[PDB]
RNA sequence: AUGUUGGAACAAUGUAGGUAAGGGAAGUCGGCAAGCCGGAUCCGUAACUUCGGGAUAAGGAUUGGCUCUAAGGGCUCAGCC
RNA sequence: AAGCGUUUACUUUGAAAAAAUUAGAGUGUUCAAAGCAGGCCGCCUGGAUACCGCAGCUAGGAAUAAUGGAAUAGGACCGCG
RNA sequence: UACCUGGUUGAUCCUGCCAGUAGCAUAUGCUUGUCUCAAAGAUUAAGCCAUGCAUGUCUAAGUACGCACGGCCGGUACAGUGAAACUGCGAAUGGCUCAUUAAAUCAGUUAUGGUUCCUUUGGUCGCUCGACUUGGAUAACUGUGGUAAUUCUAGAGCUAAUACAUGCCGACGGGCGCUGACCCCCUUCGCGGGGGGGAUGCGUGCAUUUAUCAGUGGUGACUCUAGAUAACCUCGGGCCGAUCGCACGCGGCGGCGACGACCCAUUCGAACGUCUGCCCUAUCAACUUUCGAUGGUAGUCGCCGUGCCUACCAUGGUGACCACGGGUGACGGGGAAUCAGGGUUCGAUUCCGGAGAGGGAGCCUGAGAAACGGCUACCACAUCCAAGGAAGGCAGCAGGCG
């Protein structure tokens, strides 16, 4: 090619997005931002293809420009702007927070949280950056770069950043026991404790990961987020919990929902 | 084919030019075309000279010194407008904009005024207000941030010392047993 | 234009590659620049990114760097004399990185005899008549005198850096790379680095 | 011993001209558990392409093979064998790919026959793109 | 002392040397005669062959002057020839 | 709890492993090719799962197939001067 | 569903091939009532193209004196629309084709500690010691025109910037050091030793370059980031608001914004490498090189690593495990047909990556092109001409010829 690309095919987008291919030949390509392009959701699908209040483009270009849609803090009005992981987007008319949760698959779940819960989100940080004149910098994973953070946090901590004020409240120091979301993968989805941390000098260090129900697993630490000590998480959980409990009593709880009620 | 100020020929040649040439209207951003430019030298093989009287003689021909063509458009700056009054740089000078009266059938005698530009309003300068309330702001914030800094770096300090202390104390108490 | 690509010339082996695609404007490369001794004339040019690079042609003065005595100073450069890499950029007197060049000794003979005020060059029999430098070396205060008496434990110079402060020329290696950033900085040539260009410049000269 | 060239070569990090009344060496640490030799910390070798005191950095993958060729200086040519399995004949075949590897005059004394132990960095040259970071003797060879 | 004499003229035919616009062997039994190439350095060199040759095959480039640089040695590492 | 403890091929496991396509879960497009929906008096839900060989990383095994140990001992341990 | 049949003989059993048998396209012949999906100028010609269209774009918030419309509460300037034009951005995306190309593209895996970056996001940007807003051009317009003719422009009056250059009051009142006038105290016969203060000026924000020196925070490992000293501040000079719009509440300050930049991370690309993998060919066995061939040193250039290139050196590097070379009716892969099991054939073709716009070559702008729905030349083809000159690239959707 001559330059960046612009366009998106249907076919491209990622399996996450499940966007049907008999609609149209193009994906809407999400602007860039503080996240990449796969693993986010633009604000034009939360909308139109995950909540269906919108049927068309045009619909969504609309109410995105009504500035009734508040992401994380501040208004945005772009359609296809790169929803990461928990970005509070914030409705005011309904008085409804949605922050972006994984579900047990690798799907983003629908999760309603309550408006005292939408002031706070967790965020992984990058790098320990010393400023121009001895100024310690926390990078996280939307790229907020936060000047004079607490000396305690190291490479892969994360933060309880505060929304309205920009800055942190709390944070989790990387130990063993302490729960875990699986971003990215296989196991993408997972909520677990942390058992056992593997070291690979020059290679990628790889963590296992011990489930609620004592399914325990491995993952690289790049695809690792805490979420909280031991068994007590600092967030709302969706419905399933990050389990992935095997296909076969997905049959078996599918059948008996079915059967139950009639 | 239009001829080229300092081209230093009689004839026809073709010249590469570039944005800010003569004779050559672009249209791409740093577009470049050859263009066929004829000389500068005067000869008989021109078709019709543009010939500009600098000194008016003692005779007065009544096609041009005659024929009144007054100017197309009246100062626009705010600074243009005191130049030409000899105005001073405390006075209003929004009265003394050069406006123009509209009169045609079919329309009511309407009056037209442009745009000063480049004046001291009061929407500029809370403008310029608000701005050094960011430059407050600023100040302010990197002052307040750096001693809660300051503040939080005593607040660890006294800790990851006193706990240097307790591995020194375990130093000796492990080599007296 | 001139281009850097490895894709025109032959394997490890031997074989020879067959082209695939014309030359494309990432594998730029242009005219060297060749710097040499005059008034300050660098053009800059634009470079990938949208970035400048300082294209030097002639540069007369440099901030070359006298080590021992944690000094540098800005002085003008008057002769070429040993290049490593070539020997036509020595009679084409041409200025790249790593060139063993001829500068003046008064912004650094000065420094001497201000910071420590002691006669360096100075060939005996003439007494400086600016006076300047000898209101410099006397009238002290008593209790800086203390002070300026230990500046004269480390006051000792090698010979052949002394040496080449009697003519008023000394040799200095070129440090910065003069055709990107325009500059001419560098570094005096001492001691064990001095010594050695001093055998090869008596061998090119025999 | 050093010296032979048209330049003067040195260890440009450290400086060697400072006021006086040995060298200042400088060597570093490569990582990866590997133990930086004897004869670099002590030695009078200088060479901008050493792993220890030179700026090259060690990343990428780590490989081994056995010396075939020392007649080029500073720089050696090694093998490395191995088999390609054939999905439709269960079998394999013997391949081998003899890359160019930069010997540092650290390790003195190698001999045709070593496995050496070789590590990726930036390009050095148009080939070279591995240096060597451990010399184990080859098999036997008490005399 | 110009080959067993000199001086003055500069006609044709001669003998011996040369030069010729355009064509380039159409001249002539017949390229007869005349003409082209030419030394040296760096490339390159065919068919055939008795493998030794053909071969300086054929066909290309360069050559001046001046100012420098490098390399190739003897006598006690530097100096001197 | 952390680190070191002959090396492989081989075997088992885990991660990283674009989609589309392939096999395959659910779904009366009336059937089917298809498609990812849909059903109940706002709710219930789905849009799974499988391999990705061959190549590369990591973790259990020591049968088979390789290489090597000390016999001019510069051999292995224990204190050492 | 892992399957056979006929044919050599006077007749037999074999080997053996030929021909039947069933799939899959490509074309073609006959014929055809309904409905739902869906391919369609790839194979020979990446051959040539008449014509039509395919990249343009304004919000309350960059310029508004075009009555071209239009409100009257005007003299406190433009009510408010609004063609045009200056400016900003995109035009380097998408689409087509598969000509070139055989460790090359490309596929799996890693690295940029060897690099550059539009846009977006999050941070910085009174820190520097000397203005209630600087300047003059120009487009649109009036008017004179030329050429057969261009999306050709020439001249004369003008008139604005979120176009172009320029630059400060303030923060700014003082702090830190170095020259350090000069002064004070103790002790010593006495020079001498120690404790100190100190007018004055200079330098002191980040950024670029050179030299030197100790370890706030990390990496598997830095010559990392930070810190200190000494200077430098690219005139073909690095910034440090000389912008616009809505409410407006109290000498001047406040709320909601858009735009604008220096720098750092972020997204996004691009680019080189690392290990493995590629069709046939020996009537291709030796190849590569001082015209770079393989390495070392020092430099140039390049965004950087690098013989990419240059200068001086060594004679090196690949190969029978098929090097080199030739052909390819070869863009590669994910994949398609076909099979019990294994395999064979295909992949121009919707997704990814590469190459191109008739064949080369060179370049302007732009962050990103060696762009061709951009220029500059040559080659081949083709167009109008007034014979002076001008102008083109459908392997973009149609469509026409071959």
């Amino acid at each position: 090619a001559r330059g960046p690309k612009k366009h998106l095919k249907r076919v491209a987008a990622p399996k996450h997005w499940m966007l049907d291919k008999l609609t149209g030949v193009f994906a809407p390509r999400p602007s860039t931002g503080p996240h990449k392009l796969r693993e986010c959701l633009p604000l034009i699908i939360f909308l139109r293809n995950r909540l269906k209040y919108a049927l068309t483009g045009d619909e969504v270009k609309k109410i995105c420009m009504q500035r009734f849609i508040k992401i994380d803090g501040k208004v945005r009005t772009d359609i296809t702007y790169p929803a990461g992981f928990m970005d509070v987007i914030s409705i005011d008319k309904t008085g409804e927070n949605f922050r972006l949760i994984y579900d047990t698959k690798g799907r983003f779940a629908v999760h309603r949280i309550t408006p005292e819960e939408a002031k706070y989100k967790l965020c992984k940080v990058r790098k320990i950056f010393v400023g121009t004149k001895g100024i310690p910098h926390l990078v996280t994973h939307d790229a907020r770069t936060i000047r004079y953070p607490d000396p305690l946090i190291k490479v892969n901590d994360t933060i309880q950043i505060d929304l309205e004020t920009g800055k942190i409240t709390d944070f989790i120091k990387f130990d063993t026991g302490n729960l875990c979301m699986v971003t990215g993968g296989a196991n993408l989805g997972r909520i677990g404790v942390i058992t056992n941390r593997e070291r690979h000098p020059g290679s990628f260090d790889v963590v296992h990961v011990k489930d609620a129900n004592g399914n325990s697993f491995a993952t690289r630490l790049s695809n690792i987020f805490v979420i909280g000590k031991g068994n007590k998480p600092w967030i709302s959980l969706p419905r399933g919990k990050g389990i992935r409990l095997t296909i076969a009593e997905e049959r078996d709880k599918r059948l008996a929902a079915k059967q139950s009620s009639g | 084919f239009p001829m080229k100020q300092g081209v230093l020929t009689h004839g026809r040649v073709r010249l590469l030019l570039s944005k800010g040439h003569s004779c050559y209207r672009p249209r791409r951003t740093g577009e470049r075309k050859r263009k066929s430019v004829r000389g500068c030298i005067v000869d008989a093989n021109l078709s019709v000279l543009n010939l500009v009287i600098v000194k008016k003689g003692e005779k007065d021909i009544p096609g041009l010194t005659d024929t009144t063509v007054p100017r197309r458009l009246g100062p626009k700056r705010a600074s243009r407008i005191r130049k030409l009054f000899n105005l001073s740089k405390e006075d209003d000078v929004r009265q003394y904009v050069v406006r123009k009266p509209l009169n045609k059938e079919g329309k009511k005698p309407r009056t037209k005024a442009p745009k000063i530009q480049r004046l001291v309003t009061p929407r500029v300068l809370q403008h310029k207000r608000r701005r050094i309330a960011l430059k407050k702001q600023r100040t302010k914030k990197n002052k307040e941030e750096a001693a809660e800094y300051a503040k939080l770096l005593a607040k660890r300090m006294k800790e990851a010392k006193e706990k240097r202390q307790e591995q020194i104390a375990k130093r000796r108490r492990l080599s007296s047993l | 234009g001139i281009s850097r690509d490895n894709w025109h010339k032959r394997r490890k082996t031997g074989g020879k590659r067959k082209p695939y695609h014309k030359k494309r404007k990432y594998e730029l490369g242009r005219p060297a620049a060749n710097t040499k001794i005059g008034p300050r004339r660098i053009h800059t040019v634009r470079v990938r990114g949208g970035n400048k690079k300082y294209r030097a042609l002639r540069l007369d003065v440099g901030n070359f760097s006298w080590g021992s005595e944690c000094c540098t100073r800005k002085t003008r450069i008057i002769d070429v004399v040993y290049n490593a890499s070539n020997n036509e950029l020595v009679r084409t007197k041409t200025l790249v990185k790593n060139c063993i060049v001829l500068i003046d000794s008064t912004p650094y003979r000065q420094w001497y005899e201000s910071h420590y005020a002691l006669p360096l060059g100075r060939k005996k029999g003439a007494k400086l008549t600016p006076e300047e430098e000898e209101i410099l070396n006397k009238k002290r205060s008593k209790k800086i005198q203390k002070k300026y008496d230990e500046r004269k434990k480390n006051a000792k110079i090698s010979s052949l850096l002394e040496e080449q402060f009697q003519q008023g020329k000394l040799l200095a290696c070129i440090a910065s790379r003069p055709g990107q950033c325009g500059r001419a900085d560098g570094y005096v040539l001492e001691g064990k680095e001095l010594e050695f260009y001093l055998r090869k410049i008596k061998a090119r000269k025999g | 011993d050093i010296q032979t060239e048209r330049a003067y070569q040195k260890q440009p990090t450290i400086f060697q001209n400072k006021k006086r009344v040995k060298l200042p060496r400088y060597y570093k640490n490569i990582g990866l558990g590997f133990k930086t030799p004897k004869e670099a910390i002590e030695g009078t070798y200088i060479d901008k392409k050493c792993p220890f005191t030179g700026n090259v950095s060690i990343r990428g993958r780590i490989l081994s093979g056995v010396v075939t060729k020392m007649k080029m200086q500073r720089t050696i040519v090694i093998r490395r064998d191995y088999l390609h399995y054939i999905r439709k004949y269960n079998r394999f075949e013997k391949r081998h790919k003899n890359m160019s590897v930069h010997l540092s005059p650290c390790f003195r004394d190698v001999q045709i026959g070593d496995i050496v132990t070789v590590g990726e960095c930036r390009p050095l040259s148009k080939t070279v793109r591995f240096n060597v970071l451990k010399v184990t003797k080859a098999a036997g060879t008490k005399k």
